[PDB]
DNA sequence: TTAAAATATTAGTGTATTTGATTTCCGAAAGTTAAAAAAGAAATAGTAAGAA
DNA sequence: TTCTTACTATTTCTTTTTTAACTTTCGGAAATCAAATACACTAATATTTTAA
């Protein structure tokens, strides 16, 4: 099923000459599976996306698809030097189904139909090791001190853990396990969305200074900032 | 699945197909070969797969064992180390009393006639320093010392420190007397000058002139006198006397040098000749400084400077497609290009290695094109050191040849240049060549050579390599006592390696098929591990924070025995 | 009301406005037959069904009668791009109207019901036609010489008109009647792309004439009120419009086979008897006569004997026979219907408000127009076929009324006193006999000693006069007269390539 | 008599671009399974002698 | 003279076997890679033609 149209082939074989390149962006999900969802496949007779120009780019935009891991793994094995991966209108995403290359900071998205998470809610409960109802009942302060009420986000419950119950170890460790999903990305920016499966878990350092933000929270509430 | 595989596997090399990169694969999900998928990454071993792996172990070994905890590490304790109200000025006033004027002059004219390339790399006109020797004894009577005069004081006493480090025991005995010192020192009068007393008095003269610099308030008033004094003192084993202090003063030197913010040193057409000579002077100061930056490179050296000088290969490959002052930097910068692989397990490929070799013959002929005067020990000093460095780089290069790809007869090359280096030491046992056995370039080069020849002869017992082992075993005792305990620990190391030579042959290499279980290997693991553990400063940080108290089979038992006998941490003080 | 954004954000805007252009054409066209009456533009009113979409596609894309823009299709470089443009815009109009179909659902227009798979069959039909005309593009399309240039129809068909099959089969094909029943089943599967079972189920009573067409051969195959389901509608409508080639014509082949089957040679091939048709009931006799027979008189001949037939013939013309691809079903098939739309859409009075009713033009006698012409191997691009006056020497009926004159008696009999299917079949047979005598002179020209010409009333010089009429320049011409195939004209209208078809006496 | 207008060497630095490996796998050839066709025999529906 | 009585295609159904289409190892051969060059700006200053 690996097949392409001739104009795109002509584009890719001519793609190398830029040396001023940014922001590669694709729309066709079929074509997406062929050209940057690397899928392990380091070889095709034509259709070679030219490691030099793999290296050159800065950011990637993916407009409108159904699932980025229609396969088992939406990889970015190559594309070393990205910074800003942006998702416009794919339907379902697993956050976990992505390989997330070396060092990029922004990952924004919008208009999606389904969001999994990196299922960090489970991974928290290995460490403090309590019940989910205790975690939702004993372990929620729902802080709105003064800076939380800068924005509204009034569709959403803006939660925070308790500073009393946790002895500041299994808190920093808890927070680092939150970080270990992220591989030091910072900007997240949730626009118009639909159907988060899990809760919303955000590290404190990244929600303070508002590097993550939410614009159109509609199908979604219950954000905890830890 | 999740957290998948990385690259084509043993089943993929079995079948030479596409690698769907799953667990076990999509390759291995087809035909049920998970045992073939996982038995790629217990009994006795029966192969020679230990040797390439152990040569790659030798790299990370040599980045630590030959390098850091043996040499570039001083263990200290804030409680154990005293303060300095006493011997603050006092030992310095002793050694400023004990030195005399003719006692200065004979040392000066020793170093003038015998050590020309040093102050060529430092000052040039050593008779302008004779003027400062003259102004010193006037200024010895003075009180209200200016900052400039104290800088000259620091400079001359650093040179006086340098003079002790290369004078033979006989002339120094003709100038001085063991007994007024060893009455003040209270130590044994029975020992010579050579047996550490040259060394101890040298370290004293170092400490005094640094205390002269502490009287200078050089951290309030930086000037290039500091860098010149440091480049003088770096010719000794002062980096092995106080490595942490040497890194501190190196940091101050790079701070002082870059405080003037000068990139190129060859001037325009229209400068002051004083300015032009000044910039060219900073030229040679710069290359001697970056040489020390390379030689003091370690994890207790967090600030680098020879990264800023570009590689010699990226310039020389174009045109191939004084002179010895820059040539010293050519050889050392070529070593800089060589040995980023010390901690990098990636292989140097077989072109830039060959580029270094095929330039290195031209560097060899440049050493050949140099002269040595049998009258001028400045000139034999000038030629012999370059003649040492060229074969030093040549040995390290061919060692890379045999390790990374098994280049044919690179072992024979190692043996050949080892013969050359041994005969270079042999030539040093003559008149006007004795102090050539004192400069620490041999103390590193010979250590690496004897360690690798030990490493080869523990496992591949070649009788030529074993003969070279015997020659270096003799050459161990053929060394001056100016090196001190770093000598002796090498004696320990030449012990302990050879003692490892006991344990490897007597016990069969066990494995699980590829995980080659041998207690020798685990000993060599923990060698690196304990050294790197004491190289961490985090424990000292937790100590510095105060109330945060610092907290804490046969394959097992033979390790337990040999390490409880042979502590790897026997190499500190 | 949840369907807002995912409808909107489904597409590129460029996509949306191309689709807007296409359904704007659709709306204007439905006002052109005042379906939506006359900006008067609601949403819960606009009907969407596959035949409505289809007839819009007819009226816009294919209907190249259009004398201002008549002959772009003649030029090879113009048409080679123009048909690709046709099929690309075809697919886009399909997607547009599918989008509009989903749009009418969110306004809740229940009048919109798609059945894409019908329109997918339309797509597949036009796709296969363009690919047929695309693979035929050059003598040297690739380094082939004559097998791209070998139609599996005609190489078989013409070589079946030979009165001898000497190397082929004295075992099977002594009689020319058996050759003609083979050619009948072969032109079945050729024109009417079917299965062996579907070829089996043809009585004479399901063989009718063009109502608005006069030329349609309607095989009105209906599920007979019980498959699991009453209200009988599963309507499969087919046609055997004749061919300008007198040797792949279904009507000529049919009239020839029924002449040999009914009358034959007066000495040798004593026919099966021209049927009763007197006290026939509608459903009695014509609904018993098989279209072809072997030894039995009512059922259909033996299956693997036909396998032997096709094996022997495709090894005679040296062609790759594959049994699934003639006996089993293909999907390159005819339209299929319900009872519901079939009664509903073809009723004019339910749509009698309209300026036109689609039964007239683009549905020739309930046939989708391209499913007529593509299956009959024609460029579907007029909607206004007026080729009927192309007739040098229309044959005289005095020669016609010689054979099968009982038909002429039956309409001079009590025409009322016969069953309704009977006289309709009789007029069918008269049309067959007309086409038969029409195509007869080339049959005499190329095989003058067929079993048809084992009858010296045709040997009389009235027929030979008409033979010299139709074959008038044939001896002097370098090339043939009649049409060949839409991409085989400039090869086999040459007489020599036409004689390379023959193996026995070119 | 020359300042003005305007290249060449070396050097310092930097950046595309091969490179020989080296890696990862594709085009083609052997299995695998399902259809097609003759083969073979088991009815079989006609099918010409032999009396009453 | 048309009921027996086994011929006689026939034909029907089963076999087999033969056909052919679909899936799978194997030599070669393209797709990256950290150097490793060859290129390549670019500057400073020596370098190539003329009246008062
Ligand atoms: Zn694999």
């Amino acid at each position: 099923n690996q097949l392409t149209s001739i104009s795109v082939i002509r584009t890719i074989r001519s793609m190398e000459s830029m040396k001023s390149l940014r922001k590669i962006t694709v729309r066709g999900e079929k074509l997406y599976e062929l050209l940057i969802n690397f899928h392990g496949f380091r070889d095709n007779p034509g259709k070679t996306i030219s490691y030099i120009v793999k290296r050159r780019i800065n950011e990637i935009r993916l407009s409108r698809m159904n699932q980025i891991s229609r396969t088992g793994l939406a990889d970015f094995t190559r594309w070393d030097n990205l910074q800003k991966l942006v998702l416009s209108r794919v339907a379902y995403i697993d956050l976990n189904s992505i390989v997330f290359p070396k060092n990029f900071k922004s990952l924004t998205m919008k208009r999606v139909s389904k969001i999994k998470w990196w299922n960090i809610e489970e991974n928290i409960l290995k460490e403090l090791k309590v019940d989910k109802r205790t975690f939702k009942s004993l372990y929620i302060k729902e802080d709105d001190s003064k800076f939380t009420k800068f924005f509204n986000l009034r569709h959403t419950r803006i939660k925070e853990l308790d500073k009393s119950e946790i002895n500041q170890i299994t808190y920093l460790r808890c927070q680092a396990i939150v970080w270990l999903s992220f591989r030091t990305l910072n900007h997240i920016k949730l626009q118009n969305v639909s159907e988060v499966f899990n809760n919303i878990i955000v590290p404190r350092a990244l929600f303070d200074s508002k590097r993550v933000e939410i614009y159109r929270c509609e199908k979604i509430s219950q954000v905890l900032v830890i | 699945t999740q957290l998948k595989s990385k690259h084509p596997c043993s089943v993929c090399t079995r079948r030479k197909v596409k690698c769907d990169r799953m667990i076990p694969c999509g390759n291995c999900r087809k035909r049920g070969q998970d045992s073939e998928c996982m038995k790629s990454t217990i009994t006795a071993s029966s192969s020679k797969e230990y040797l390439p792996d152990l040569l790659l172990f030798w790299q990370n070994y040599e980045y630590w064992i030959t390098n850091i905890g043996l040499y570039k590490t001083k263990q200290r304790d804030l409680t154990r180390t005293p303060a300095n109200l006493d011997t603050d000025t006092e030992e310095c006033m002793f050694w400023m009393n004990y030195l005399q004027k003719d006692q200065s002059f004979q040392l000066m004219n020793f170093a003038m006639e015998n050590l020309g390339a040093l102050y060529f790399g430092s000052i040039g006109d050593i008779s302008e320093l004779y003027l400062r020797v003259e102004q010193y004894w006037d200024r010895r009577a003075d009180k209200n010392h200016s900052v400039d005069g104290k800088y000259w004081d620091a400079l001359i006493w650093s040179v006086f420190t340098m003079c002790i480090y290369y004078m033979p025991v006989e002339k120094l005995a003709e100038i001085f007397s063991v007994y007024p010192l060893h009455e003040y020192l209270g130590s044994n009068k029975r020992l010579n000058w050579e047996d550490g007393m040259q060394l101890v008095m040298c370290q004293n003269f170092a400490r005094c002139s640094l205390f002269q610099l502490k009287q200078c308030d050089f951290m309030a008033h930086p000037d290039i006198r500091l860098v010149q004094a440091y480049l003088i003192l770096a010719t000794t084993t002062f980096p092995y006397d106080e490595p942490l202090l040497a890194n501190s003063l190196l940091t101050q030197c790079i701070h002082t040098f870059k405080n003037f913010h000068v990139d190129d040193f060859r001037p325009l057409l229209n400068d002051d000749p004083v300015e032009s000579i000044a910039k060219v002077t900073l030229g040679r100061i710069f290359y001697r400084l970056c040489g020390c930056d390379y030689l003091q490179s370690g994890p207790r050296k967090p600030i680098a400077l020879h990264t800023e000088v570009s590689s010699l290969l990226q310039h020389a490959a174009y045109l191939q497609d004084n002179s010895t002052e820059v040539l010293y930097w050519k050889i050392i910068s070529l070593d800089r290009d060589l040995d980023q692989y010390l901690n990098k397990s990636s292989k140097p490929p077989l072109k830039t290695l060959d580029a270094i070799r095929r330039e290195l013959d031209i560097f060899q002929y440049k050493v050949d094109s140099l002269e040595e005067d049998f009258r001028s020990n400045n000139s034999r000093f000038q030629k012999f050191i370059a003649l040492f460095q060229i074969s030093t780089v040549s040995w390290k290069l061919f060692k890379m040849y045999l390790i990374y790809y098994d280049t044919a007869d690179s072992l024979l090359k190692v043996i050949h240049y080892s013969k050359v280096i041994i005969s270079l030491i042999v030539n040093n046992f003559h008149a006007k060549s004795e102090f050539f056995n004192r400069h620490p370039m041999v103390m590193q080069t010979i250590t690496r050579v004897v360690s690798f020849i030990s490493f080869y002869q523990i496992f591949v017992e070649s009788a030529a390599v074993k003969q070279l082992l015997v020659d270096l075993t003799e050459l161990t005792a053929n060394l001056p006592t100016i090196f001190g305990s770093k000598l002796d620990k090498l004696v320990y190391l030449t012990e302990r390696l050879s003692k490892l030579k006991l344990l490897w042959d007597k016990v069969q290499l066990l494995d699980s098929g590829d995980s080659f279980y041998h207690p020798v290997f685990k000993i060599l693991q923990n060698d690196i591990k304990i050294i790197e553990l004491k190289n961490d400063e985090m424990f000292s940080l937790i100590k510095g924070l105060g109330s945060l108290v610092p907290l804490n089979s046969d394959f097992r038992t033979i390790v337990e025995e040999f390490q409880s006998e042979y502590n790897i941490s026997d190499i500190l003080s | 009301e949840d369907r807002f954004q995912e409808l909107v954000d489904s597409l590129k805007p460029r996509t949306a406005h191309q689709y807007k252009t296409y359904y704007t054409k659709y709306i204007q066209w439905c006002q052109l037959n005042q379906i939506i009456p006359t900006n008067s533009v609601p949403y819960k009113d606009l009907p969407i069904s596959a035949e409505l979409i289809h007839w819009f596609l007819l009226d816009t894309l294919i209907t190249d009668d259009k004398p201002g823009e008549k002959r772009e299709e003649t030029e090879d470089l113009d048409e080679e791009e123009e048909n690709s443009f046709k099929i690309a815009t075809l697919k886009k109009i399909i997607g547009s109207l599918n989008f509009l179909s989903k749009l009418c659902k969110v306004h809740e227009n229940p009048n919109a019901n798609i059945d894409t798979k019908y329109l997918e069959s339309v797509t597949k039909l036009h796709t296969h036609w363009i690919d047929s005309q695309k693979a035929i593009t050059t003598n040297e399309t690739n380094n082939t010489n004559t097998q791209v240039l070998c139609p599996p129809l005609l190489k078989v068909s013409l070589n079946l008109w030979n009165p001898e099959t000497n190397h082929l089969s004295e075992k099977f094909f002594k009689t020319c009647s058996e050759k003609l029943r083979f050619l009948v089943d072969f032109q079945l599967r050729s024109y009417l792309n079917l299965s062996f079972e579907e070829r089996s189920k043809i009585r004479f009573g399901s063989l009718k004439l063009g109502k608005r067409d006069r030329d349609a051969i309607i095989y009105h195959k209906v599920t007979h009120s019980a498959e699991k389901k009453d209200t009988p509608g599963h309507h499969q409508l087919l046609a055997l419009l004749p061919q300008d080639c007198p040797f792949i014509c279904p009507q000529t082949t049919l009239a020839a086979y029924l002449y040999l089957r009914f009358y034959g040679i007066p000495s040798v091939s004593k026919g099966d008897g021209f049927p009763n048709l007197n006290a026939d009931e509608n459903g009695s006799l014509l609904q018993d006569i098989p279209i072809l027979r072997g030894k039995s008189l009512t059922t259909y001949p033996r299956e693997e004997t036909f396998s032997n037939y096709y094996t022997t013939v495709f090894r005679y013309c040296h062609l790759p026979y594959k049994r699934r691809e003639y006996f089993n079903k293909c999907n390159l098939v005819y339209p299929t219907w319900d009872e519901d739309t079939f009664r509903t859409f073809f009723n004019e009075e339910n749509h009698g408000n309209w300026l036109e009713q689609p039964e007239a033009f683009a549905f020739p006698d309930k046939i989708p127009f391209d499913f007529k012409k593509i299956m009959n191997f024609k460029s579907p691009y007029t909607s206004y076929s007026t080729n009927a006056k192309k007739d040098p020497f229309p044959p005289p009926k005095d020669l016609l009324v010689q054979i099968f004159p009982e038909i002429d008696e039956y309409k001079r009999h009590d025409y009322e006193g016969l069953s309704q299917n009977s006289r309709d079949f009789l007029d069918l047979m008269e049309v067959l006999r007309e086409r038969f005598l029409s195509n007869l002179p080339w049959i005499y020209k190329f095989f003058p000693n067929h079993d048809i010409f084992q009858d010296p009333i045709f040997g009389n010089s009235d027929f030979q006069s008409y033979f010299n009429d139709k074959t008038i320049h044939s001896k002097g011409s370098p090339i043939l007269s009649f049409d060949i195939l839409p991409g085989f004209n400039k090869i086999y209208k040459n007489k020599t390539n036409f004689y390379s078809l023959l193996i026995e006496r070119p």
